[PDB]
């Protein structure tokens, strides 16, 4: 019937447009992983620029929401930029109305409630994107909170999203199962970036050049995306290690 | 079969069908021809009657003292579009003391028609238009289709048997483009163009409508005995 | 341009409301959550099943506070539960506290949430909420109360009940174990036993959420000086307390 | 099941919006338009098929100006492209009014992208039927963007859309490979004329008229201007010599 | 916000919602109206005869719009209450703005216009009600009887029936109503009305309820005893053959 | 202003209203009935701002007649008074309020008792044995308070109203051109032929 | 405070003949004791042999003249090409003026 | 666009019936049984809880009998939540009438208001009707005691004794068999209890599965009494249905 | 797919569905014949009463728009009330605005403007086009006597003589053969009566048909039944006295 076109329950009690949006999230064929350091938070995303006619500096799936919150999106770039603009506006309005910067988990809950509205109302479709917000919240420390097209959101010690997410997740899980902690015990954020890149190389099983990665780092007073040369420096430091 | 219910449906081949149905409504309409020289612009239209007791539907509408149009298809949609064009010319003349440019009028008509071909509810317009005008740039002839496509031409025709008039104007292009300063000769050229598109019919005083605009010649309509000298 | 003004949930020739039954099915396919009423408090409990061990289960609250004396747990679609908890927290103030200067009674707050969910079942362009709620509250005149709210907008007062996957069997365990002379700790023990019956994975204070509407806790009030104002009745048990009562078992 | 391709914003079991892809099909049926980013600006070019010699040449403009520095050319359903250009002009007016400085090219690109992406969100509106190549010069230099009916837009060294999009893309790849330092504005104009002439072979059914515009910090002082007169004839002669 | 076009044309030229409302009228109880020389009689059949019903409070089929005009109906009672409310409100408004009570033709035209609007508005289905409006114009002794159908058509009738088995009662009336000699006395009009209703009700007199309207707002509903007297008188002639 | 008086005798309510309407320096009419029969057993006299009085009275009349037709029942005088008071109270805080004062005289058939209500343009309703709107009371009350008995007959009430009208015709700076007197009892509302 | 009205002086005169009419006006436009212009005509030909002047507030006069010319244009458009009779023009001008009954065109009008 | 998903609730069948009205009546047919009986000196309402469980808190449970006014009460058959919405609206309308006229709401006026609300929901709006049937038991000084019934169709009628919900045919047959105009309120109580015990789909009729209410005259004042569980058990053991 | 497509949908042949369906509904209507001559315009209608108990006087299918404009209807006559109201109000409003009578063509155009005011979305409009055609007759000083046919397609035509409704197809054929530029008023009345009697299912008398005229002098006059009956007798005597013959050939 038509229970597969709009956001109404199927006889099995399932919303099929939500599941199809989840499926659409992997259209980019790109994987992203987020981890927490001792006082920072790192996100790594695959950078795939097929056409050589593309300006490689305009191909990005990591967005600077506020000066503290960064958001990496798994999904097509239209819905990605839609969610990015909405989250930026929400953070600005929060700062204006309540006098302090919008926390990571608060913005995640807001975006997840909007996704729930899309899940219940029929005139709007869900966004085929998975949003991973990262920051260093002043009360909570390094914070990673993820939302999906179903309206569900939750925080992670570390997370992964994309086609190979499970693999990455397992890898990450294993490391923490070995470390018995909930973060990467390193003072500098460069080493946490190197850790994330190393474990992504381990999980995916592919070698990355400086133009194959996007790195976003959130420190207690900033969120910034690394340049190609800083990524190359991190890759060289990884290559020198054993 | 499917993809023809709304104007909001694109079809697998990328074709908007309701717009094509409006174009077909134009094709099944009456014959109207337009042609312009450097100094004048003439619309020649073949009016059609329901039967021998009915009148002949007016096909040419005056929009402003410098601009008019001929219709082919749904007369109500033609009236709506001509009223919008009158309003735009009126706004130009009152707020800016400026005669509305023919090209800008065509752009406005295009956007007005496109607004209907992208939103749920509401049908695209069902009439093709041939707009003649004489602005500060000179003489202008525009062809408007409810798809939103407006094109400026030296001469054209829309409706039934339009290909005959179009081919005649193509052959006579170098001839009529130089008919400057002679209104009656351009009118005769338009009459010949529209005659090249008649089948088993003859132009009479009752079925022919003419419109003339140009330098030192406001948009004037000729019907009835006024066209007897051209038949 | 919300053209979806017509109802999405209509009556079938069989008399069944389609989307209502489908939401009830979606509830049945959810993790089990139970509630037990005692003489000096109520208990609500549920399993905190996480997707990945990397995910922080504490950051996701299945037992939420509505008012200082009213809390709620759910079974079904998490996002619906979050938006309903927000709507309920707001309706408690807008349609009661700001009018009568006191927090709403459990019955009226349950009725407000039920009205919201019924409108979801009847309004245009909306699907019913895919959740079932167990709300435990305390007010001065009606004492302690435990209510169940279904997607249809109906609500029922329960001495003890459960919802979700292993609900039916759980309810049987409650029917044989419940009595009208039960203390709060006894109800906590019975709830823990029933949940252990209804859980497959690990069963510790980190995989179970459990809250109580019990005595007044002035240590959680935040201010001292008003003798009439006492502490809230709602208290979420710490992981340590749940693990202690498990070590007792 | 089936029937996921009859309503806009409906996700198929794949995760696609088939109406958007059908609009892309409508785009592919349109004429060829290209944009080339040079070292100090951008150059836009488009082919106008001469359906009849009754068409007045040099009229029926296809490249639209936004603000005073942005150029836009769309391949596909021309009326939808005009609608999109009008919306972009409204966005530029708003931006300049509140924020004194004229709207930057990335801001304008994001505005158009959000507009189209909104058009891919409801079953009451059909997706846009034009792929639009646009751009210009802002305080950060030259920018060239291309926007698809899906709302997806990207910054390009060179972009092309329409029937002859593949040959144009190949020629743009050749120019990007052979000129790492970057092209000049006038050279970009002549190369764009050549690329239009080469891409016309894909839709060689009817003769065409070339239309070129450019926005260059040095050649046009940063303003979008239509290439006319001697430069147009020189580019046409360059292309005609390359063809034969 | 719901403007779904429910009353639309069919390829053969029909408006199926209007015809289905007419069918709903066919399933309704029978009502009849007869014009005398100085009175109008409205009769209505009741659904069988149930003794668990409360006959004192159940709304009767004949409702007064104004002290001089009454309206009976056949079809959905719920849809009839809306028309009755609108008609009473419009009668009071016409009294307020004209200082003259409504004429029967004016009230009938208003009801017909309301129904016609309901046959051409979005998100709205036509009324499943057909009405008979009877009375006397102010300062006028001429009887007035009109019929309105869900399609919005209104027309005057010497005598007319609407509802279930309306074809039979209309045949009976066309047979037994002399336009040249209308029922002179009120008794003759009530007798013709009760015979018309008894040709279809088949049950007892409890099914038939009669109201009579005479000029200057003289409207009275007949008691069951008078109805029994009329049915006994008509049946006595039936034995005569 | 205009004279609006009312008295409640046993099994009756008598209302007196000035016959004069004067706009400017010219008395426009000497035969003005400042009353509106809301229901067969409930009458309402009105006075105040020009135009607003008749408009408000006819509006209330239409509402009461519509209620009586819908329910086939006559509203009690208390219900009509409460309705009129609510209407005036909604009016006072509107954009352009009604400046109309009314006396409602009715006969409650359920109680078989006469009832008289005084309501001002503000919505202040009181049930009183004798009432008056405007400066009229400033005189009439002093008489009534002395000469009013609860067991008075309708003729006694008419004589008392005649004494009040005489006092008004003596010590008032205006000529209200007589009064129209109406009696509301169990048999309905009648108009005294000449007062 | 802002006074939305002003006086530009001027005087107009209309005389009706047997087979003719004459509407005249001074060409002087002033403000207080200063002259704004010595040739700002106030008697306008609106077509259909209808001359009109609205003397007083020059802004309101120009506005009313433009509105009446627009009204004759739309009258021609909507009613084939029937000439606007002087009585019809007078009634239309009455409606134009009464449209701003509570913000009157501070002009005395003569056609 | 969205028209393909519109259920069109307010449409006629070819026979002249409201689809959603019939389907809501079918829904209510599966609901619990509610019976009202109007005697010469009172009115009695008796309703059966269809869903019953050993852990259901019946002390604070109210799913069948609700107080519209101190003089008017309602027995509900069908969807509880829609009924509660309608009950709130009815209470508000009654209090508005009281505030306007300083007289308690007449029963028929409230019943007709609710029925007109239902009718509006069955003629416009495109929304689903309320799946609720109401039995109003009221008192006013005009018609004395009054028993009314309303269904999703928007039609309301008056009865001496009536039943809505499940097994209405057998219940109505039994009531018509045993009802007398002269019976008193206690006889009506006995009749309602016996009809419920003979029309119950459950094993036996017990106090936990029953809601009871009496609007009586005992002073010249009416009392609206909603029976407590113990009072229900007492009247059950007294009428001989149960043993104690 | 009747209720499954848009109400303003175009047919593949380039026509509107609802417009053609309303034209069919008009074809299922009563007959209405108008004839315009230099002496006046005559309109005749078939009342088509459903039962003999219907009082044929209440079948008003010829209405007065203004003293100089009359209108006959054919089809769903209920739909025509709003159009007649709009026509009367527009005529008197033009009179108020310009102190003159509105032209016939202007009134017809103002009426036709309402035809295509149907569709969904929004101020709102109508659900369906009108199901009735109009013969609008009148006289003005500019174009003399005029007769117009107004359809629900927003299109209007000036006919010297036009028949609409059920028996229009044959009637029009008769009109085309019976009309000339020197026809008189009585001749037009007799022709309307003759063609009505030919196309009517019932025998034409003064009770099932209705005549009316528009003259520059007297205005719009609806013929009372007695004058129509006298004209019917005159036409019967005129037809009974015709003497053609083709017995030779």
């Amino acid at each position: 019937g038509y229970d597969r076109h709009i956001t109404i329950f199927s006889p099995e009690g399932r919303l099929y447009q939500v599941e199809y949006a989840f499926k659409a999230t992997n259209q980019t064929n790109i994987n992203s992983l987020a981890v927490r350091g001792k006082d920072c938070t790192v996100v790594i995303s695959q950078k795939k620029v097929p056409d050589k006619l593309l300006d490689p500096t305009t191909v990005s799936y990591i967005f600077c929401i506020s000066r503290t919150i960064g958001m990496v999106v798994n999904g097509p770039i239209p819905d990605a930029r839609n969610a990015a603009l909405r989250a930026k506006a929400e953070a600005a309005e929060f700062r204006y109305k309540y006098g302090y910067d919008m926390p990571c988990d608060v913005l995640a809950k807001r975006m997840a409630n909007l996704s729930q509205i899309y899940t219940q109302r029929a005139y709007m479709r869900p966004l085929g994107v998975i949003l991973t917000f990262v920051s260093v919240d002043e009360e909570l420390g390094p914070s990673i909170y993820k939302t999906d097209p179903a309206g569900y959101y939750v925080g992670y010690k570390a997370t992964a999203t994309g086609p190979k997410q499970q693999e990455i997740t397992t890898n990450l899980e294993n490391h923490f199962k070995k470390s018995k902690i909930d973060h990467i015990n390193e003072e500098s954020w460069e080493k946490v970036v190197e850790f994330a890149i190393t474990h992504m190389i381990d999980a995916l099983g592919t070698e990355f050049s400086k133009n194959d990665l996007e790195v976003g780092v959130a420190t207690k007073d900033k969120f910034f995306t690394l340049s190609a040369e800083n990524i190359e420096e991190r890759l060289v430091a990884i290559a020198e290690q054993d | 079969n499917n993809y023809d219910g709304d104007t909001v449906t694109f079809s697998p081949t990328g074709r908007l069908f309701q717009v094509e149905y409006a174009l077909e409504a134009i094709k099944q309409g009456s014959v109207t021809v337009g042609l312009r020289s450097n100094t004048h612009a003439v619309l020649v239209a073949l009016k059609r009657n329901a039967d021998e007791l009915s009148s002949y539907q007016k096909k040419i509408i005056k929009c402003d003292e410098h601009m008019g149009l001929s219709l082919a298809g749904l007369a109500p949609d033609a009236r709506v579009l001509s009223n919008y064009l009158r309003q735009q010319c009126n706004y130009s003349s009152l707020v800016f003391n400026r005669k509305l440019a023919v090209e800008r009028a065509g752009h406005l008509l295009c956007d007005k028609a496109q607004k209907n071909t992208q939103s749920y509810g509401g049908r695209p317009y069902g009439v093709g238009l041939l707009i003649i005008g004489y602005d500060k740039s000179g003489a202008h002839l525009l062809e408007f289709q409810p798809s939103g496509n407006v094109t400026e031409l030296y001469g054209t025709a829309i409706g039934a048997r339009s290909q005959g008039a179009k081919t005649y104007l193509e052959r006579t292009l170098d001839t009529f483009i130089k008919i400057d300063g002679n209104p009656d000769e351009l009118i005769k050229a338009g009459v010949e163009a529209i005659s090249q598109s008649l089948r088993d019919e003859s132009l009479t005083v009752d079925n022919l409508s003419i419109a003339i605009v140009g330098k030192d010649t406001p948009f004037t309509i000729y019907d009835g005995e006024a066209v007897a000298k051209y038949i | 341009t919300d053209r979806y003004s017509f109802s999405l949930t209509t009556f079938s020739p069989s008399g069944k409301l389609g989307q209502i039954d489908y939401a009830l099915t979606a509830v049945k396919q959810g993790v089990t959550s139970l509630g037990i009423k005692a003489t000096n408090g109520v208990v609500i409990a549920t399993e905190k099943k996480s997707s990945s061990p990397l995910a922080m289960s504490e950051t996701l609250s299945k037992v939420s506070l509505l008012t200082p004396d009213i809390g709620a747990v759910y079974s079904g679609m998490g996002p619906d539960y979050r938006v309903l908890v927000d709507k309920s927290r707001k309706v408690a103030h807008t349609s009661y506290k700001r009018i009568y200067g006191e927090y709403p009674p459990t019955k009226l707050l349950v009725s407000e949430v039920a009205k919201i969910m019924q409108e979801a079942t009847q309004s245009g362009g909306v699907r019913p909420f895919g959740v079932s709620l167990l709300i435990a509250g305390h007010d001065e005149f009606n004492g302690f109360s435990l209510y169940q709210v279904d997607p249809s907008g109906s609500y029922f007062p329960w001495k003890a009940t459960a919802i979700g996957k292993g609900s039916v069997a759980a309810k049987t365990f409650l029917e044989k174990r419940w009595n009208d002379e039960l203390e709060l700790e006894d109800a906590i023990h019975i709830a823990l036993l029933t949940l252990k019956e209804s859980v497959e994975g690990e069963f510790n204070g980190d995989t179970i959420e459990l809250a109580i509407i019990g005595d007044e806790n002035p240590d959680l009030l935040g201010y001292t000086g008003i003798p009439t104002d006492k502490g809230p009745r709602f208290r979420k048990l710490t992981s340590q307390e749940i693990n202690d009562r498990l070590e007792a078992l | 099941g089936t029937g996921y391709d009859l309503s806009n914003s409906v996700f198929s079991p794949d995760g696609r919006n088939f109406q958007v892809e059908y609009a892309v099909k409508a785009v592919e049926n349109g004429t060829t338009s290209i944009g080339i980013k040079c070292n100090d600006g951008v150059v836009f070019a488009v082919e106008k098929l001469i359906t009849s010699k009754l068409l007045v040449p040099q009229k029926n403009v296809k490249i639209q100006v936004v603000d005073r520095h942005i150029g836009c050319v769309y391949s596909g359903l021309i009326p939808d492209g005009r609608h999109l250009v009008n919306r972009g002009r409204e966005e530029a007016a708003s931006f300049k009014k509140l924020y004194k400085t004229p709207i930057p090219i990335p801001a304008f690109a994001d505005r158009l992208g959000q507009y189209v992406q909104a058009h891919t969100l409801y079953n009451s509106v059909r997706p846009f039927g034009v792929s639009t190549i646009f751009g210009g010069v802002d305080k950060n230099g030259a920018h060239l963007y291309m926007l698809e009916p899906s709302g997806s837009y990207w910054g390009y060294k060179g972009a092309a859309t329409g029937k002859g999009r593949q040959s144009a893309k190949a020629e743009l790849e050749k120019l990007v490979d052979h000129h790492p330092e970057g092209l000049s504005a006038r050279e970009a104009v002549k190369q764009a004329a050549k690329i239009i002439y080469l891409a016309h072979e894909d839709n060689k059914e009817k003769d065409f008229e070339l239309e070129i515009s450019w926005c260059s910090l040095s050649e046009t002082n940063g303003l979008h201007k239509f290439v006319k007169g001697d430069l147009l004839q020189e580019a046409i002669d360059f292309a005609q010599k390359e063809i034969n | 916000g719901y403007d779904r076009a429910l009353s639309i044309f069919s390829p053969d030229g029909h408006i199926f919602q209007v015809e289905y409302a007419l069918e709903a009228v066919k399933r309704g109880t029978c009502a009849v109206g007869v014009k005398g020389k100085n009175c109008v009689v409205l009769g209505c059949e009741r659904r069988s005869t149930l003794k668990l019903q409360d006959t004192r409070i159940t709304p009767s089929k004949v409702s007064k719009i104004d002290s001089h005009v009454v309206l009976s109906f056949s079809g959905l009672n719920a849809d009839s209450r809306i028309l009755i409310e609108k008609a009473r409100v419009e009668a009071q408004s016409h009294r307020l703005t004209l200082e003259d009570p409504v004429t029967v033709e004016y009230l009938t035209r208003y009801v017909a216009g309301v129904q016609q609007r309901y046959t051409q508005s979005g998100g709205v289905r036509p009324f499943g009600v057909s009405t008979l409006i009877a009375g006397f114009d102010p300062r006028d002794d001429e009887p007035k009887l009109y019929q309105t159908e869900p399609s919005g058509i209104y027309s005057s009738w010497s005598a007319q029936t609407i509802g279930r088995n309306s074809k039979t009662v209309r045949e009976f009336l066309e047979k037994n109503y002399d336009r040249k000699e209308p029922p002179a006395t009120v008794e003759e009009c009530v007798k013709l009305t009760v015979r018309s209703l008894l040709e279809v009700v088949q049950t007892g007199a409890k099914n038939i309820e009669i109201t009579v309207v005479k000029p200057d707002s003289d409207i009275v509903a007949l008691s069951s005893e008078e109805i029994n007297q009329y049915v006994t008188q008509i049946e006595q002639e039936k034995q005569e053959q | 202003m205009d004279i609006i008086l009312g008295i409640r005798v046993q099994d009756s309510v008598i209302l007196a209203s000035s016959k004069a309407v004067t706009r400017g320096i010219s008395v426009l009419k000497d035969s003005d009935d400042k009353t509106r029969q809301l229901s067969p057993h409930t009458l309402m006299s009105f006075a105040g701002e020009a135009g607003d009085t008749v408009q408000f009275a006819e509006y209330i009349q239409a509402n009461i007649q519509l209620y009586s037709i819908r329910e086939d029942y006559e509203l009690s005088p208390q219900a009509v008074s409460s309705f009129v008071r609510q209407e005036l109270a909604k009016s006072i805080r509107s954009r352009r309020p009604y400046q109309v004062n009314v006396l409602i005289g009715g006969y409650d058939k359920k109680k078989n008792k006469p009832e008289l209500y005084q309501i001002d343009y503000l919505g202040t309703k009181v049930e009183l044995p004798y009432g008056a709107h405007g400066y009229s009371g400033f005189y009439t009350f002093s008489l009534l308070d002395h000469h009013y008995r609860p067991d008075m007959t309708t003729e006694e009430g008419l004589d008392l109203l005649k004494l009040c009208v005489q006092e008004l015709e003596k010590r008032m700076p205006m000529d209200f051109k007589g009064v129209i007197v109406k009696i509301v009892d169990k048999d309905g509302i009648r108009q005294v032929d000449d007062f | 405070q802002f006074n939305p009205y002003g006086d530009n002086g001027g005087t107009i005169l209309g005389i009706a003949g047997e087979d003719f009419a004459v509407l005249a006006g001074d060409t002087r436009n002033i403000t207080d004791y200063s002259i704004n212009s010595r040739y700002e005509p106030k008697v306008f030909d609106c077509g259909d042999n209808i001359v009109m002047s609205a003397n007083g507030f020059a802004a309101d006069g120009d506005a009313l003249v433009k509105r009446f010319k627009n009204s004759v244009k739309w009258y021609h458009f909507d009613h084939n090409d029937k000439k606007l009779s002087i009585n019809s023009a007078a009634r239309n001008i009455q409606h134009l003026l009464y449209g701003k009954r509570f913000f009157p065109y501070y002009v005395h009008t003569i056609i | 666009g969205s028209r393909r998903y519109d259920s069109r609730t307010t449409i006629f069948s070819p026979e002249g019936r409201l689809y959603q009205v019939e389907y809501a009546l079918e829904s209510i047919s599966h609901a619990g049984t509610a019976i009202g009986i109007m005697a010469s000196d009172g009115i009695v309402l008796a309703a059966e809880r269809k869903v019953t469980s050993t852990l259901l808190e019946q002390d604070t449970s109210t799913e069948k009998l609700y107080k519209l006014n101190d003089k008017i009460a309602v027995a509900v058959a069908g969807l509880t939540a829609d009924a509660e919405i309608l009950i709130n609206t009815a209470r508000i309308h009654a209090q508005n009438y009281l505030k306007t006229y300083n007289e308690d709401i007449p029963v028929e006026i409230l019943v007709r208001r609710l029925s007109d609300i239902k009718q509006g929901y069955t003629q416009h709006g495109g929304l689903r009707p309320f799946g609720v049937s109401f039995i109003y038991a009221g008192y006013d000084d005009r018609y004395g005691y009054q028993l009314y019934t309303s269904n999703p169709s928007g039609n309301y009628t008056g009865w001496k004794a009536i039943s809505v919900g499940a097994n209405t045919s057998a219940a109505q047959t039994l009531l018509q068999m045993d009802y007398k105009d002269d019976m008193k309120v206690d006889d009506a109580i006995e009749l309602a209890l016996k009809t419920l015990s003979k029309t119950t789909d459950s094993s036996a009729l017990t106090y936990d599965r029953l809601e009871f209410a009496t609007i009586r005259k005992g002073d010249g004042e009416v009392y609206q009494k909603i029976f407590k569980p113990q009072e229900i058990k007492d009247i059950l053991v007294k009428t001989g249905i149960t043993k104690k | 797919s009747e209720y499954d497509r848009g109400v303003s949908t175009f047919s593949p042949e380039g026509r509107l569905f609802q417009v053609e369906y309303s034209l069919e509904a008009i074809k299922l209507g009563s007959t209405a014949i108008g004839i315009a001559t230099k002496e006046g315009v005559v309109l005749g209608v078939e009342k088509r009463a459903t039962s003999p108990l219907l009082e044929s006087d209440s079948i008003e299918k010829i209405v007065e728009i203004d003293r100089h404009i009359g209108c006959a209807m054919s089809g769903l006559t209920a739909d025509a009330r709003s159009m007649i109201e709009h026509a009367r109000t527009a005529a008197v409003t033009h009179n108020l605005y310009y102190d003159e009578d509105i032209n016939v063509e202007s009134l017809t155009q103002s009426v036709c403007d309402l035809a295509l005011r149907f569709g969904e979305g929004a101020e709102r409009l109508m659900s369906r086009p009108f199901g009735v055609a109009l013969l609008i007759a009148g006289h003005d000083a500019d174009d003399g006597y005029q007769l117009f046919h107004a359809e629900p397609s927003g299109t209007f035509y000036r006919y010297n003589a036009k028949a609409i409704g059920s028996g229009s197809e044959g009637a029009q054929a008769e009109l085309l053969n019976e009309w000339h530029s020197s026809l008189t008023l009585k001749e037009a009345e007799l022709l309307v009566l003759k063609i009505l009697k030919q196309v009517m299912e019932e025998k034409l008398d003064e009770n099932n048909a209705q005549l009316s005229c528009i003259t520059k002098q007297d205005g719009f006059k609806i013929y009372d039944n007695e004058k129509t009956a006298e004209l019917i007798k005159e036409l019967k005597e005129k037809e009974a006295a015709e003497s053609p013959e083709e017995a030779d050939v």
